[PDB]
């Protein structure tokens, strides 16, 4: 048998093809990527293993983070009809639902008590 | 202030000035797709767990499996190694 | 091998620990001391009937005696 | 009630005569001793209200809130002293004088008599609150976020004034007593849903309404520690405060009228207690679970069942002396770190140990373990919604779950974990910092042995 | 640990799958007696294609390997008791406390240990004194652009200590307790 | 010296003035609503010899 | 762009000028002092003092009062027969029911 | 009759006395932990008199000392209901307490913060007592989210671990999920019977409807780690071994089925009730033993173990047996808590070694733990005249001869047989074989501690079965004639379980490596459960959360609908207004067209 | 010292003990050491406690308020009457909240009490409890958190026309 990924069950790199791959921009494009990985551990071991610094090293990739996922979201926004359908159903879709069932049982409710049936033998406390 | 995530990349040019502020080679930075969610020109990396990735490297950030300045995913908090695990299993 | 042990300073913690407990102890201590010796010795009240011709003052319808004291002067 | 409002007002120009050696000593001292004072107030009657005055009156309801204000103003200052410690005297008085002339608007806000004058005094309290988001801030969005805060409020507050001063044209007279007297039921007419709107949004707005609550996140944020400290301990409670007062001429066509503001907070309790569990900055995640709180207070003052007033009033105490110390704990950490992003600092426990333990408590109180007040006034919501109907319980239930984890979540993230090797400046614990983590922790614990006191009127 | 490298070459790949294997099959095989007898087996497996020249084919061959190795993944594999994944792994890790801590001690903390700071004294000075050295020495020994790997240099001269050597010296002990 | 005490601790002594000021104001305004002494329907009785008011 | 200070260094640890700090401001005698304003007035006044003020505080929200009337009441009720609670909280007689 | 309150309140109170000199000097020094278990052996003495008195006569009582707040009609008063259950659950309770302690000080001596460990120990005790001694369904309450609490640290007592987190984490969560059901209880007795405490409600409950019982069904299953609720015992296993052993072994897993047998009267009257705790009692048995079957881990094996025998105690409450099911739960306590403990000294001596496979011939090598393991693995299989048999013999036999679902019966069946595996697995892969652990063998035992412990519990699990169930009053009628294969059927299946595993574990002794059978991954990945069910569910939720809510609404759609366009629509007009043309000519043109339509509109 | 008709607590039955066995009974021995070591010293010093109470012998009375008008004999507008009425209402009701509780206690005790026995031996006190539960909710439910008197007027008014149409039918 074989082993079929999924989004919670990713391909692991033993079965993954791409590992397997030796074509020589394929290992140009790993040695980019070591570079780049370098150059920024070697940046941040220098500040890090600096006497004189005395402080949080601030991390650029944090700071864009934290901006992209609060600050940057309404500006990039665009009123599509995926998004508009979207928030149309998911903001007042569960608001007239829970109404619904709650009126529902509300007048249930009031109904018995109008014709006696409701029980409320102990219910001093409400 | 450049230094910011910006809106989606439209020219190519943007597209790599965009993978250069996220210190991501231009081949592999990939935007999300723009269907107006707001997520910008962020990188869309790969849906991975911390888990996943390899124990025995030495991460800068050890308990995130994390390196100083390395391109962070937008959903990490879903998936740091406390939370949702997307690492392969055997069946 | 008595090896040092790296740990955070934790002087300020107990002296924060020490000086809460003096300070709540300082008056605690005697007012734990007094209700005590009045509860012992003052003790409460008797649910008495009001008097013939009598009208009781506010602090006189409470039983135990700090409240009533609390209640004469305080209100 | 003068008895409080005066030592008060001589708080002010005591402090602007203090010498600059003495200022925050001399404003802790007395707002202890006022705080002291305030307590006599607690001595409620068991049916009516501590009438002072023509002007000023206290009940079941008002006494705990003042109490809590004068109690909370000294712990303010006493945070405050740590980030306005480079700022020159007169600004430094300045701003123990726009927390002094908070804490008198809340008095009079809380012992008015008259709904008018409430409503003038509940909509002052925004001036002081707004100077002091905007010009203490330490981030650029504090404009934007006093601007929220500010327009927010008097939009739902001017249509406020013009249904009250509507009232007193119709019935002749705002004051409590008498408008709970001569009450009149109202009809389904527009004009009276339309009042009934008016009357109610204000407050709505004030403690924050899943739709309006936009501004309590970025207010919380962008605000200094102590503005955030009022901001979620007592300005917020105004909304609750308000709607239980102004509920009394708005039967029974609140019946009719709540079932949407019932629904919004009670699926907004779950949404913003989910977005809790997703965020990355610890003083939004603050807001938000304050946000989750309130509008828990919100169904319990639509519902309108005596065991749900009485439940609302426990949990806004409790809520406003948890909030304020989970603010003051985050603003600790953020002082150390100079960052909000909640995965900066990991693995403070060991470093840490007796702020952790703080933490510990803290976030206890704040997923309601038994027997905390906040367990107190949030069963006894869940009982009344229950009443009203069962299926509310799968919302609540719900509810305390999210609460729970996200609050789990916050401490395991800042107190567990493996330590961040570059931040090298974390000190030791300060003893103001601990005095002000005991001094919101110890009074709840209290509390929680005779709960009658902050349960409300309709004990 | 050690510095990375860009790839895996298929010969490193192929010892990776040879100790998992074997780690897996001891996994499955809870008998010495039996997981010897099958290690050898298995060992001769990889022995038979030892020969095997041809890199395509051998790559082939890899990929089988692995798609096998997954086939017969013991769903629980042993893993040793401090490593990761194990039931010991990162247990002492709350123990273990920065050494920069030790400088904010009270005078009283640390007059209660004197000879130990102050020969953290002389630490604390060795670092400050070598320091200007280790990074001009990463400049004359890093490429133009910038390192390409993670790989540090060693102290070149006598008198200068390896570059970016504080916090490997000076990390916390296993077991600090 | 004294004085340089006082001279330099004379705020302390605001906020007290402030509350025995605030007690007689309230004092004041109580004075002021004594128009049901004893006319209440619930605590109406004869004032007990030698006793001005009641004080209600 | 603009001749301005840079930016002020991380805030000076208090216990770099006085190990023994206490938090509150620089001066070493004015931090004992407040201290020692805050400990006493915060907890050996109001948290304690005050707590022992209102657990004492009298009772008048007439819980013991109600509690003796009431047991009065179910003296009077189960001596004349009389049903311990009524099903009218006002008298019918003075109803004028339209 | 007096000293039967003076005691039982005693007990409690002494409990405390440790926690309040946490504040002291003790709690600094190094005694505090052997203060701690004196203070529990003293303890347990003083419930020991309680409980003869009430042997002698039976005497129960409820002890309403302080009243803590009158809603209304409704008093809030600490209420001890001192009943059988109670009186003789505490001294069970604080014996297994102290044998753990004894263990935990020689287990966790090198541990940075005993003094600490034994205060929370301590703390969870407390938490448990008072849910033991609960007449207020609101003092229940108190002592189930203490226990929750009380858990949620000492799982993550290694906060540096991660893992230790996120069990701690999942623990709360599913015991929230329980405290779901528990609320709605509270809630709808104080709605419908306008009470808290046990008495009204079960005075004017005499049917007791569905809701009520489901939420307390719920709650239950939430504490006693049943099916759909079952992975955080499991899961728990992360934390120390004295942990494991004390509160997810003997106190805190019984929560559950303690409280479904405080409402016994109650549950009694319903009868869906009773078919769906039997049902899911049942499930919990087959799947948490099959789990076990295949668990390389042995405190693994020893929780899945746990999991089986409370959902054995489930389906008891399925028979409508709740004294039965309370006997269980101190039986269960007496042997559980010895197996935990022998695997803890097994993995002290092999120096943090967890998995069975690399664990061999510890049969001679630990001789006492092997004594005590295989009395108490015995026990746990209802080994005739032991603990085991005096409880799990006579659930089998009420099982069989009772009106039960057919297939819940199998399944209780099925699971005994599996019961007997896993013990087998224990004892072949762990005591009996070759040595596998690591050269250097510090393999030793010698402790006086842990020697004195186990001696402790060897002692209960021999002989407490047999003294308990000869004391006790009789409270249920006996099945006195059955079918004799019936009578047998426990032990059949025992049997059967035994040489069957034996049998298996033979064959793995056999030079023949074959690959895993797809019903051997189901099991030995737990079913799958905590695969695709902590996934699917998290990873929905944190997404949803994020985009939905968090951005899709809050900071998008809602910002759009009211701040966003007003002030846009502001700007706009304010653009329009202030053209900034200037020209007199098109203002006084203005001005013209507003007179003329001012003279027609207003004439 | 509290009313027994209030709280009634029928007279205690305790078994004569006869023992059978030759063995004595640990709990004879144990409950002697108890009140030796525990009951004595405790009784002495209550003794020595009361002694001082005695000397410091003062009195606390009880309040009574007279009956005021109700509410249905009250104006549209006299906001003194309304007051009076009110407060004599809110006391009214608390003293009912009381009666309902006094009656519950004595449904707890006789659950407890009676034992296994219980749902046969707490029959009288069961119907009390559901009288009283019957009269205090007509009484006093679905008022609200507003609650006044003239609510409860109202509410009376609307049952007695209920009443008058049922006769009526």
């Amino acid at each position: 048998p074989k082993y079929k990924p999924s989004r919670l069950a990713t391909l692991p790199a033993t079965l993954d093809p791409a590992e397997y791959d030796i074509s020589p921009e394929t290992r140009k494009a790993q040695a980019e990527r070591l570079a780049i990985r370098s150059r920024l551990k070697r940046e941040y071991l220098l500040q890090y293993n600096d006497p004189n610094r005395l402080g949080v090293i601030e991390d650029p990739a944090l700071i864009r983070w934290t901006y992209a996922r609060s600050a940057n979201i309404y500006p990039n926004f665009r009123p599509t009809p995926k998004t508009s359908l979207l928030g149309a159903l998911f903001g007042i879709g569960p608001l007239f639902f829970w109404y619904y069932v709650f009126k529902t049982d509300r007048d249930k409710k009031e109904k018995l008590i109008q014709e006696g049936k409701l029980d409320q033998t102990f219910n001093i406390s409400y | 202030k450049d230094m910011f995530p910006g809106p989606y990349p439209k020219t190519p040019e943007e597209r790599a000035a965009a993978a250069k502020k996220y210190n991501m080679r231009v081949e592999d930075y990939e935007p999300y797709p723009d269907d107006g969610m707001g997520y910008g020109d962020y990188p869309k990396l790969p849906d991975r767990s911390q888990q996943e990735r390899d124990p025995w490297y030495d991460w800068d950030h050890p308990d995130l499996r994390l390196n100083w300045g390395e391109p962070i995913h937008w959903d990490l908090d879903m998936y740091i190694r406390n939370r949702v695990d997307t690492s392969p299993t055997p069946v | 091998k008595r090896l040092f042990i790296i740990k955070p300073s934790g002087f300020y913690d107990r002296r924060f620990l020490k000086l809460m407990r003096f300070y709540i102890l300082l008056t605690g201590i005697p007012v734990a001391i007094g209700i005590t010796l009045v509860n012992v010795f003052i003790g409460e009240a008797e649910l008495a009937d009001i008097p013939e011709g009598y009208v009781p003052e506010h602090w006189e319808y409470f039983k135990h005696p700090i409240s009533r004291w609390i209640a004469r002067t305080f209100y | 009630m003068l008895k409080i409002i005066i030592p008060t007002t001589m708080l002010l120009p005591m402090t602007w005569m203090s010498k600059h050696n003495m200022i925050w000593i001399n404003a802790t001292v007395h707002s202890l001793l006022i705080s002291l004072i305030s307590l006599s107030l607690l001595n409620q009657l068991g049916e009516n209200s501590l009438n002072f005055s023509l002007t000023f009156f206290s009940d079941s309801l008002s006494a705990p809130l003042l109490v809590l204000t004068t109690w909370l103003l000294p712990l303010m200052l006493m945070a405050s002293q740590s980030h306005l410690s480079k700022e020159t005297t007169t600004r430094k008085k300045l701003y123990i004088t726009m927390l002094i002339l908070l804490q008198l608007f809340l008095i009079m806000t809380f012992t008015a008599t008259e709904l008018i004058l409430f409503y003038i005094l509940f909509e002052a309290t925004l001036v002081p609150t707004l100077i002091i988001i905007t010009r203490w801030g330490n981030q650029t969005e504090r404009l934007n976020a006093g601007l929220y805060f500010l327009f927010y409020t008097l939009a739902g507050s001017l249509p406020l004034l013009v249904a009250l001063v509507y009232i007193q044209n119709t019935t002749g007279s705002l004051n409590f007593l008498i408008i709970h007297y001569w009450s009149h039921p109202l009809s389904n007419s527009w004009s009276n849903i339309f009042m009934w709107l008016a009357c109610i949004m204000a407050f709505m707005v004030k403690m924050p309404l899943y739709g309006l609550h936009l501004w309590l996140p970025k207010a919380h944020v962008e605000a200094p520690i102590a503005g955030s400290m009022v901001l979620a301990a007592v300005l917020l409670k105004l909304g609750g405060y308000g709607m239980m007062r102004i509920t009394t001429i708005l039967n029974p066509l609140t019946n009719y009228m709540a079932y949407p503001f019932l629904m919004l907070s009670m699926w907004g309790m779950i949404m913003t207690s989910s977005i809790c569990l997703r965020q990355t900055d610890l003083k939004s995640l603050i807001a938000y679970s304050s946000v989750s709180h309130m509008a828990l207070v919100i169904v319990a003052i639509m519902i309108q069942t005596p065991w749900s007033f009485m439940g609302a009033t426990a949990l806004m105490i409790a809520h406003g002396l948890t909030s304020s110390m989970l603010f003051c704990l985050a603003n600790t950490n953020y002082e150390r770190v100079h960052s909000r992003t909640m995965i900066l600092a990991r693995g403070l426990q060991t470093l840490l140990p007796l702020m952790a333990t703080w933490w510990l408590m803290a976030s206890l109180t704040n997923l309601a373990l038994p027997p905390s007040i906040n367990l107190i006034g949030e069963l006894f919501i869940i009982t009344a919604s229950f009443s009203w109907s069962n299926i509310t319980i799968i919302l609540m239930g719900m509810n305390m779950m999210i609460t729970a984890l996200y609050s789990l979540y916050m401490l395991i993230t800042t107190q567990r974990g493996k330590y961040t090797h570059h931040i090298n400046n974390i000190k030791a614990s300060f003893t103001r910092e601990n005095a002000l983590m005991a001094l919101h922790i110890l009074p709840l614990l209290l509390l929680t042995l005779n709960p009658k006191m902050i349960l409300g009127p309709l004990y | 640990f050690s510095a990375p490298a860009a790839y895996l070459t298929h010969q490193q790949k192929v010892l990776r799958l040879y100790k998992r294997a074997l780690r897996h099959l001891e996994s499955w095989c809870v008998h010495r007696d039996k997981y010897r007898y099958f290690a050898c087996l298995m060992r001769a497996r990889f022995d038979e294609h030892k020969n095997e020249k041809d890199m395509v084919k051998a790559t082939q061959l890899l990929r089988q390997a692995e798609e096998e190795f997954w086939y017969g993944q013991h769903p629980q594999p042993y893993i040793f008791p401090e490593s990761p994944g194990g039931t010991s792994y990162e247990r002492y890790e709350c123990y273990k406390v920065p050494e920069w801590c030790l400088d904010d001690w009270h005078p009283s903390e640390k007059a209660m240990y004197p000879d130990y700071f102050a020969k953290r004294e002389q630490w604390k000075r060795l670092r400050r004194e070598s320091w200007e050295r280790e990074v001009k020495q990463l400049q004359e020994e890093t490429p133009p652009g910038g390192p390409r790997t993670e790989a540090l240099p060693p102290a070149r001269k006598e008198g200068d200590l390896p570059p970016l050597w504080w916090h490997i010296v000076t990390r916390p002990r296993e077991r600090p307790m | 010296n004294v004085l340089q005490i006082v001279r330099d601790h004379w705020v302390h002594i605001l906020v007290p003035v402030g509350f025995v000021f605030g007690c007689y104001l309230d004092r004041r305004s109580d004075e002021k609503l004594t128009a049901f002494r004893n006319k209440s329907l619930l605590f109406k009785r004869e004032l007990r010899p030698n006793e001005e008011v009641t004080w209600k | 762009i603009r001749l301005q200070e840079d930016p002020d260094p991380e805030d000076e640890n208090l216990y770099e000028k006085n190990p023994d700090s206490h938090g509150y401001d620089k001066d070493p005698i004015v931090d004992l002092w407040n201290m020692r304003v805050v400990f006493f007035f915060g907890f050996s006044i109001v948290l304690v003092l005050g707590s022992t003020f209102v657990a004492y505080l009298p009772d008048y929200r007439m819980q013991e009062w109600a509690r003796r009337e009431a047991e009065r009441l179910v003296k009077y009720r189960e001596a004349n027969g009389l049903p311990l609670m009524e099903s009218n909280c006002f008298d019918p007689n003075k109803i004028q029911l339209p | 009759m007096n000293p039967f309150a003076s005691l039982t309140l005693t007990t409690l109170i002494i409990l405390t006395i440790p926690i309040m000199m946490s504040n002291s000097n003790i709690y600094k020094t190094n005694l505090y932990p052997n203060y701690v278990k004196t203070t529990v052996s003293y303890a347990f003495t003083l419930s020991l008199v309680p409980l003869l008195m009430f042997m002698h006569t039976g005497q129960e009582m409820i002890i309403s000392n302080w009243h803590w707040m009158t809603l209304q009609t409704v008093e809030l008063s600490l209420s001890f209901k001192m009943d059988y259950f109670s009186v003789m659950f505490i001294p069970v309770a604080l014996f297994v307490t102290w044998s753990i302690m004894e263990f935990s000080m020689w287990y966790m001596h090198s541990d940075p913060f005993i003094n600490r460990f034994f205060k929370y120990l301590v703390l969870f005790l407390i938490t448990m007592m008072i849910l033991v001694t609960a007449n207020n369904l609101f003092q229940l309450f108190i002592g189930w989210e203490g226990v929750g609490i009380m858990s949620f640290l000492l799982i993550g007592w290694w906060h540096g671990r991660t893992d230790a987190n996120t069990a701690a984490l999942q623990a709360i969560l599913y015991n929230r999920i329980g405290d779901i059901g528990f609320v709605l209880s509270m809630a709808w007795f104080l709605t419908h019977s306008n009470a808290w405490d046990l008495q009204q409600i079960f005075m004017l409950n005499n049917e007791c409807p569905n809701m009520p019982l489901i939420g307390l069904l719920l709650a239950a299953a939430g504490k006693s780690a049943q099916f759909g609720l079952h992975p955080w015992l499991p899961s728990a296993m992360e934390g120390p071994t004295p942990v494991s052993a004390l509160l997810h072994s003997s106190t805190m897993v019984v929560a559950g089925v303690f409280l479904l047998i405080r409402f016994y009267p109650l549950m009694e009257t319903n009868k869906l009730v009773q078919t769906m705790t039997l049902c899911l009692g049942a499930i919990t048995t087959l799947f948490t033993a099959l789990c076990a079957i295949t668990q390389n881990d042995i405190k693994k094996i020893v929780a899945f173990s746990t999991s089986s025998q409370l959902g054995l105690m489930m389906v008891t409450i399925g028979i409508n047996q709740p004294h039965l099911a309370f006997l269980h739960i101190c039986m269960h306590a007496f042997f559980k808590a010895m197996l935990f403990m022998c695997s803890g000294s097994i993995i002290h001596s092999l120096n943090d070694e967890q998995d069975i496979r690399k664990m061999g011939g510890l049969y001679k090598a630990m001789p006492f733990t092997t004594t005590a393991l295989i009395i108490g693995s015995l026990a746990l299989t209802g080994m005739p005249y032991l603990t085991g048999f005096y409880s799990k013999d006579l659930i089998i036999e009420a099982v069989n001869m009772s009106y039960t679902n057919a297939w819940a019966l199998l399944m209780t069946l099925i699971a005994t047989s599996l019961t007997a595996a896993y013990s087998t697995r224990i004892i072949f892969f762990a005591f009996l074989g070759k040595p596998r652990f690591p050269p250097l063998v510090l393999i030793n035992e010698n402790n006086p501690l842990l020697i004195n412990s186990i001696k402790r519990l060897l002692i209960g699990s021999i002989f407490a079965g047999f003294i308990i169930s000869n004391n006790i009053p009789p409270m249920t009628v006996p099945n006195t004639t059955m079918p004799l294969y019936m009578k047998m059927t426990a032990l059949i299946v025992t049997i059967m379980g035994f040489m069957l595993a034996l049998e298996l574990n033979n064959t793995t002794y056999y030079l023949k490596f074959k690959y895993p059978s797809q019903t051997y991954k189901f099991s030995n990945m737990l079913g799958y459960y905590p695969s695709i069910m902590h996934r699917l569910p998290t990873y929905h939720n944190l997404s949803m959360s994020q985009k939905s809510a968090s951005s899709l609404l809050d900071l998008i759609w809602l910002e759009t609908i009211l701040p966003k366009t007003t002030s846009f629509i502001q700007m706009k007009m304010s653009i329009m207004v202030s053209n900034q043309k200037g020209l007199i000519k098109l203002y006084f043109l203005s001005f013209l067209i507003t007179i003329m339509i001012s003279m027609t509109l207003f004439n | 010292s509290w009313d027994k008709d209030v709280y009634p607590e029928p007279p205690r039955r305790t078994p004569a003990p006869a023992p059978q066995t030759s063995l004595p009974n640990p709990v004879t021995y144990l409950t002697k050491i108890f009140d030796l070591l525990v009951d004595r010293p405790v009784t002495l010093a209550r003794e020595f406690i009361e002694q001082q109470h005695a000397k410091n012998r003062y009195y606390y009375y009880h309040r009574e308020f007279r009956r005021v008008p109700d509410i249905t004999e009250c104006e549209e507008k006299d906001i003194l009457c309304m007051f009076e009425a009110e407060m004599q209402w809110r006391r009214d009701y608390k003293v009912d909240q009381e009666i309902v509780n006094i009656i519950q206690e004595r449904l707890k005790a006789c659950q407890q009490r009676e034992g296994e026995s219980y749902r046969q031996n707490c029959a009288k006190e069961l119907e009390q409890f559901t009288q009283v539960s019957k009269a205090f909710q007509d009484r006093y439910s679905d008022l609200g958190a507003h609650y006044s008197a003239r609510k409860c007027l109202a509410k009376q008014k609307q049952r007695m026309l209920a009443e008058r149409k049922a006769a009526k039918e």
